[PDB]
């Protein structure tokens, strides 16, 4: 199928003493390969993928220096917005930034990104396109009149639609054995007696990779979304991902209600039915 | 901009009494990321706990997964507390391993 | 791999 790599970066400003909390994540499709947090004793981009100590030490010493300096821009950009937005200093603030890009399953290019957020809020965010900005406010503005005269966006784009896509390419390679494998999701249901008269039935979607996943409940072959409970998809911690999705019935109707569970390492569709 | 966490409390894996497992306590949609969680052994807060790195979703809300190894027995009770900005006092959300 | 210059603001 289509992959992607993302880096995640969030700084937090601390007033009380010292610089701020930064911490940065990397992930090739919903595998997180590198990190680096800066309360952390190492100060170093650490592997969290066993496919990504394949590089050697000139990636870890220059994926290092570069994570550190995109640290000092969060910190010098939380002291720009501040003076923006007219805050004291004795606050706590937030920057976080994402960026990354999108090829499709012939490994083409599909999509790039570069979003930027202050405060948990949209301040300045790169176009689909990558030549234009989205600025949400008129600090924001300012921002995006000072980065187009300096033609940031160019930049921005050579690496999105070129180093990006070349380098996933490599840890697509590098890593084949599982980010190129998917896991369909184990499934099971379990049934609850709630009182005299409902049941519960849960629908189970366990061990599963990619994250994507689609579960539905149906009612005589019409789907239903009435007296449904369906939770986030969440970590199991071991790189897979669980979700599930319930429905109260009434006790003795069962067989009319099925799950069906639509993923990518499935080759058709499952359908799921209490007997 | 203040959102408070979900929460979700379960185990890695179907949970059988003397097992070896992992306790998880998933953390998400919040904002900020400032956050304390604790898993708690019979009210009790468990010591090894190791965490995620603090990551965020495309409406910019932030997930941490807590975690530590257990074995499940009959009587012991697991939970997660977390107290947030968002919370006047602690959230504590009880392990129930039918979800 | 990172980007190898992050403008500030």
């Amino acid at each position: 199928g289509s992959h992607s790599m993302r880096y995640f970066f969030t700084s937090v400003s601390r007033p009380g003493r010292g610089e701020p909390r930064f911490i940065a994540v990397g992930y090739v499709d919903d595998t997180q390969f590198v990190r680096f947090d800066s309360d952390a004793a190492s100060q170093r981009m650490e592997p969290r993928a066993p496919w990504i100590e394949q590089e050697g030490p000139e990636y870890w010493d220059g994926e290092t220096r570069k994570v550190k300096a995109h640290s000092q821009t969060h910190r010098v950009d939380l002291g720009t917005l501040r003076g923006y937005y007219n805050q004291s200093e004795a606050g706590s603030h937030t920057v976080q930034r994402m960026y990354g890009c999108d090829v499709g399953s012939d490994w083409r290019f599909l999509r790039g990104y570069h979003q930027y957020a202050y405060d948990g809020k949209d301040y300045i965010a790169l176009k689909e396109d990558l030549r234009s900005w989205t600025a949400a406010d008129m600090a924001a503005q300012t921002t995006k009149h000072k980065w187009e005269a300096a033609h940031v966006a160019e930049q921005l784009r050579a690496y999105l639609e070129g180093t990006c896509v070349e380098w996933l390419r490599r840890y697509l390679e590098n890593g084949k054995e599982t980010l190129q494998r998917t896991d369909a999701p184990k499934t099971h249901m379990t049934h609850h007696a709630v009182s005299d008269h409902e049941a519960t039935l849960r629908c189970w979607a366990l061990s599963f990779y990619p994250a994507e996943i689609t579960l539905t409940w149906q009612r005589d072959g019409e789907d239903q979304t009435q007296d449904t409970e369906l939770v986030e998809t969440r970590p199991a911690g071991d790189g897979t991902f669980q979700k599930w999705a319930a429905v109260v019935v009434p006790s003795g109707q069962e067989q009319r209600y099925t799950c069906h569970v639509q993923h990518e390492g499935l080759p058709k569709p499952l359908t799921l039915r209490w007997e | 901009i203040q959102r408070t966490p979900k929460i979700q409390v379960y185990s890695r894996h179907p949970a059988e009494n003397g097992k070896s497992n992992f306790l998880n306590c998933y953390v998400s949609g919040f904002h900020p990321s400032d956050i304390e969680v604790d898993l708690l052994k019979n009210g009790e807060r468990i010591e090894k706990v190791e965490h995620s790195d603090l990551s965020f979703s495309k409406d910019w809300s932030f997930y941490l997964l807590y975690y530590t190894e257990f074995t499940p027995t009959e009587k012991d009770e697991y939970a997660c507390r977390v107290n947030h900005v968002t919370l006047s006092q602690p959230k504590i959300v009880k392990w129930d391993r039918d979800m | 791999l990172l980007l190898p210059l992050l403008p500030p603001l």
